[PDB]
């Protein structure tokens, strides 16, 4: 159970 | 290890020491066992 | 009026005269007429006039003229017909060339006129890119006039939005470092805001991302997280989050981390959501960041955040993940494990194991419980919250699934492994072992011993090993035919599997 990453890609406005 | 018996004992010591190293508690019997065979313990532990 | 028939045509002829002396004069005059509506329309409706102005501007050597012609185009760009005429007169290539001008008044007119074209004139973006405007603009980011910089940075944003090619050119021109420098140097809100938007756009590019992080982007953006400007703060948070999955190796992060922990208390859902996401990524496999976050009260702040979030998973998932990271593999993991309980977090944590929680959240929650169970003081309270029966239910259902792939992006193999892993740790307590055995789980753990997945084998052998420390339980495990499958695990390359399996065998026979 290693630590995990969350991948985000908000280029404008999340919706 | 010059017999199946001595082989059993040597591996049991090794497993118990690793078990404790991995963070699990040993039982009272196992605790006594490790004392009875402190020699073996010290061997592979040294 | 006489504007169309006499004025404009005469002036446009003068702007082409050889004796540039009569030109600088005409330039001045035209500039004045552009200042008044009536004559401004006469100018924009004369292709010959507009062309003469463009030509003159990019050929003059007389500053006063360069400024007057550029200013004229600037005033025309306010109108739709003006934007089109400049565009058709080849004004973009000319304006871009003017960005190399040594006269500040000229640069301001040129950049603002281009900004107007980029904002409203169809075809403007391509024209600017083709004229090499991106390189010119980035090179201008070393100027110090903040209103000028605010316009220039916005131009880059307009040009870079959704355009990879442009993002790469900005990168090749040193954009990342120039933009980060601006964030650490100026205090003009509008410039910080426009610059943060350019950075946000670039932060989704796999090439610009690492560059921004290397230039000190994380720390630079962190300097504005408490600014009164909400638009600025939010854009910085968005950029930070986009970059966060690639900055787990930066330092000088104390301030950023401190502020993020504070933002968890915000009443602004978007602020809290972004803050949780960023903290989760920055604590991922980085013991120093884990140490600092706990140091500034991160555990309490995160627990409170989870409490307030309720069923909102955009907040609880990253927050629970952050907590999982923070309660593992670092000097202060034990205090963190204790802190979660001390700040009344155990009840909600266990609560998240139940519907409406979705799988991704369930997976993170089980991992957190597993870490919390490493703290003996959490054994009784976790039990008293009903964690064990739920963990068993999750385990049983997931195993049955793998026997009959990604459910919401989660394989049940992971649930089987995770729940068994949490039970393995919980089994360290005598009372938990009684509950566990009473749920008739031994037969299942024995079957998990045949799992083709090594990690499942390890935790299955693990929980049986803990359960076997009690005489009666060891007998029951042997009575379940565990001996055969355990013996088969003795030669595993995985030390854990080999050790736990051997231990159960020694405990069953002793």
């Amino acid at each position: 159970d290693a630590d995990t990453l969350l991948h985000f890609a908000t280029e404008s406005t999340p919706d | 290890g010059k017999s199946p018996e001595e082989m059993y004992i040597q591996q049991k010591v090794r497993v118990l020491l690793m078990l404790r190293k991995m963070g699990s508690n040993l039982t009272a019997s196992e605790e006594e066992f490790l004392r009875t065979y402190a020699g073996v313990v010290n061997s592979q532990l040294s | 009026a006489e504007l169309a028939t006499r004025a404009i045509p005469e002036l446009t002829k003068l702007l082409n005269d050889e004796d540039q002396v009569v030109v600088n004069k005409a330039a001045v005059m035209v500039h004045q007429l552009s200042k008044k509506e009536a004559s401004r329309h006469a100018i924009m409706r004369s292709p010959q006039m507009v062309s003469a102005i463009v030509r003159t501007m990019q050929n003059t050597n007389d500053v006063e003229t360069a400024r007057c012609t550029a200013g004229t185009l600037h005033n025309l760009s306010h109108h739709r017909e003006g934007l089109l005429a400049i565009f058709k007169s080849g004004g973009i290539p000319a304006l871009v060339k003017m960005l190399g001008s040594p006269v500040d008044s000229v640069l301001f007119y040129a950049i603002t006129t281009l900004h107007n074209l980029l904002l409203h004139q169809e075809g403007a973006k391509m024209a600017v890119r083709l004229a090499g405007g991106l390189q010119k603009m980035v090179a201008l980011l070393n100027k110090t006039n903040v209103k000028f910089l605010a316009i220039t940075t916005d131009c880059l944003q307009i040009l870079a939005y959704g355009n990879q090619e442009s993002k790469l050119i900005i990168l090749a021109s040193g954009g990342p470092q120039a933009l980060v420098n601006i964030m650490r140097t100026y205090t003009y809100e509008k410039l910080l805001w426009t610059t943060s938007r350019v950075l946000k756009v670039l932060s989704v590019c796999s090439s610009n991302k690492p560059a921004i992080v290397e230039a000190g982007g994380m720390q630079a953006l962190g300097l504005h997280l408490t600014d009164p400007s909400q638009r600025l703060v939010q854009n910085c948070l968005w950029t930070l989050r986009n970059l966060s999955d690639a900055a787990t190796k930066q330092e000088g992060m104390e301030g950023l981390l401190g502020t993020l922990v504070q933002l968890l208390g915000s009443d602004d859902i978007n602020v809290v959501t972004c803050a949780a996401g960023i903290l989760s990524n920055l604590t991922c496999n980085n013991y120093k960041n884990k140490m600092m976050v706990c140091q500034v009260g991160g555990i309490e702040a995160l627990v409170r955040t989870v409490l307030r979030a309720g069923d909102r998973e955009d907040i609880t998932e990253p927050a629970i993940c952050a907590l999982r990271h923070l309660t593992s593999r670092h000097q202060e993991a034990e205090m963190a494990q204790n802190a979660v309980r001390l700040h009344y977090g155990l009840p909600v944590v266990v609560k998240l194991l139940h519907p409406p929680s979705h799988w991704p959240l369930i997976k993170a929650t089980v991992g957190l419980i597993r870490n919390l169970a490493l703290c003996p003081a959490n054994h009784a309270p976790l039990r008293e919250q009903g964690a064990i029966p739920r963990l068993v239910q999750l385990l049983v259902r997931a195993h049955q699934d793998t026997q009959r792939q990604f459910v919401e992006g989660v394989r049940m193999e992971e649930i089987v492994e995770g729940c068994t892993g949490a039970l393995h740790i919980l089994a360290r307590d005598v009372h938990n072992r009684i509950v566990i055995r009473g749920l008739n789980t031994i037969p299942l753990f024995v079957q998990l011993l045949y799992s083709p997945i090594e990690n499942i084998q390890r935790v299955a052998a693990g929980v049986l090993c803990e359960l076997a420390q009690d005489k009666e339980a060891a007998e029951a495990i042997e009575a379940e035919g565990a001996t055969a499958p355990l013996t088969e695990l003795l030669h595993s390359r995985n030390e854990g599997v080999a050790t736990y399996a051997a231990a159960v065998l020694f405990r069953m026979s002793e």
